[PDB]
């Protein structure tokens, strides 16, 4: 397994859950742009 | 004397270092920030690591038990040593 | 050969203790 | 409805190639999807 | 959590189940 | 039936398979080409792995095991158990 | 050779028996029952088991692996081999 | 850790979840009262 | 909302004990609350 | 099962923490 | 007493040794 | 399948040949004498040695373990699997 | 600072206590009475124990460790280092 | 607190003990000499001792680890804890 | 008288054992 | 195979009890080698 | 069945002679030491 | 010549303990 | 620096012969066993 | 302990190399017992 990983996507998965957009993979897309452009 | 304490996630982390050392196994507590979420907490430096999130990590790879640290979010329950 | 294993192995000795010494992740 | 399965997807990527770096690949991937 | 966990061990049991190198 | 023999990497390598299993300690013994070098010196499939050159593997990592053999260069010698 | 194979309860259970060996680590399949949901999922006599829902029990007792496996509601996945 | 537990405090819960009786203790009671006699 | 304590009062409470009998525990316990 | 496992963890932590005994 | 505890002890292998020889539980 | 059969010291021992493998743990019957006692008690060759006397060897020394067969005078205990 | 010392059960038992801490392995000695028969065989707090009666206790847990002390009966022989 | 420091034999040896405990694992450092090897490299009494030329001797006998330091010639380069 | 005879025995060499030594030291 | 000797020689001492044992450990011993 | 004065002692000397030794062979050993002894 | 010298002596070594025993059997 | 015809053999006889003994003493086992050796 | 025995020994058949090895380890260790 992956060192790491987990809290990745437990990032994301809480934030699917707080939205629950009828549309997920532009939003994960979105979502991990977001990310990298962050750090 | 052992210390069963949980941390909430503070504006910078829980405040905190993991250390391990070279081939030693074990993992410690070393940095503890003053007023930080690990010193309220009781940590102190050099505490000795036992379980996290209830479960023992004495035998765990040192990278093993700082990913299951942070892998629980916005909390993470400790019991040490010292 | 043999040599050339001596010279490797003693290498790679020389690598890890080239450090780190320690580990600390802040958290 | 549904999440598992697309983390599975991207996981299972993961570990059939572990690249040094993640979230450009995640975004990567995930724009691929 | 419960998600992302079951997740994990479903991907793990994708295989693979063995290891074969060709020495 | 313990064997211990002494391979010396043929054209095609030692003419074998590591084989280990997903969750199972030990690594073994799968395809063994006829007539290539794991084969003269006696080795048959499922042979269980106990030294590489001298060295005790049963505790340690498929991977590690197999690149210890890889690591002896013209020669590996083992020990096995069938 | 390894089966990893989930089972669905049954109207009798996962219709198998788990067997251990008086002071023997390690548990096994014994009895298979003809048709019930351990058979279907290929499972045979004798196949020594290594995880429960992905955990390894090799080391764990007897008793402990059987209270996991029960602990799974209707399904429980289990890799074995043999 | 006990032997068996588990799948009593499963079987319990998974039954709360079936039904969510604004009353508890009650359903416990009467619900493992009906387990022993059952037995 | 609530179930986790009441799981957890009587858990606690079998490992302070353990007595050999379960169900007519649990049933006696409850009874009692 | 959430439920059920946190449960469970929750309890081993109310202690005890160590373990003497009068000898 | 030393002959005490051998008595002792010895019942208790005699004992273990009184089975069960194995273990199965349907499942 | 395990057997539990106790011994009696015959003309020749108790008749059978403790073996070990160098660098493998465990300890197992190898030769047994036809008609000796090992044989009429059921043990066949392969047989792998579990407790002696009713203690647990696995984990022992052969070295340690035909010691522990010896040191019981007339008679000796063993539990094995095969 | 390893010390080898025999004690004879007082009239108060060996009066001590041993104490072992929840995850870790180990058992060690927590209350020496002053004047008791732990205390003039030169015991202790926070010595751990090794051996009892000659065995190794290290891997065994705090309750089998316990069991065995009683289970002497004038006496009880300790190795510990402190 | 790890220091990995490097000695080279003088006069008298390099001027330390090898100590270990009886039927404890690991091996420390005993008495070092003043001015002597050990001592200038910063060791100090109690050191517990990791690694022998970048080997890790945590789980090996007392014997095998003194015996490696010897095995190293004028030099020996060594990893410990204190 | 065997069953006894062992008890001696054994008991004689935990005796032994436990007569030190105690601790490993070796000049380096 | 220290305890099989010591095992063999005191259940011969428990068969005898002879008021001399010094003599009789040498003896005995003596009667094993030459028996070897 | 008597156990007579000072065997433990005796089967201790030798024992702990054998521990400091480890001869190759050991009846001769024992012959040889317990002469030793007596005389 | 010396880390040579090692190189020589360890490899003597593993070359006579592989230089059998392969298994131990005691008459019982 | 020649590393010479046989030294391995040499050692290994010898090594060979320590393990099938192991006497508490080795230079002189040495000393005794090249001599002879040589006659 | 034999590891640095044949040490000793080998690093002086370096520094030296006779023509002749058993006459030389002969002589050698009994330079060596009589040292000790």
């Amino acid at each position: 397994i992956p060192p790491g990983l987990t809290e990745l996507l437990q990032g994301y998965t809480v934030e699917v859950l707080r939205q629950q957009p009828p549309d997920l993979v532009d939003f994960a897309v979105e979502y991990f742009t977001r990310l990298r452009e962050a750090r | 004397k052992p210390k069963l304490c949980r941390l909430a996630k503070g504006e910078n982390g829980y405040g905190f270092h993991l250390n391990a050392i070279r081939g030693l196994p074990g993992s410690f507590i070393k940095e503890v920030q003053k007023g930080g979420p690990a010193d309220l907490a009781g940590l102190e430096d050099e505490d000795v690591i036992i379980e996290v999130n209830g479960v023992n990590v004495l035998d765990e790879p040192y990278e093993k038990v700082v990913d299951r640290i942070q892998s629980s979010g916005k909390n993470v329950t400790l019991l040490v040593c010292g | 050969w043999k040599i050339a294993k001596m010279i490797v192995s003693d290498v790679m000795q020389q690598a890890q203790y080239d450090q780190p010494l320690e580990k600390s992740t802040k958290l």
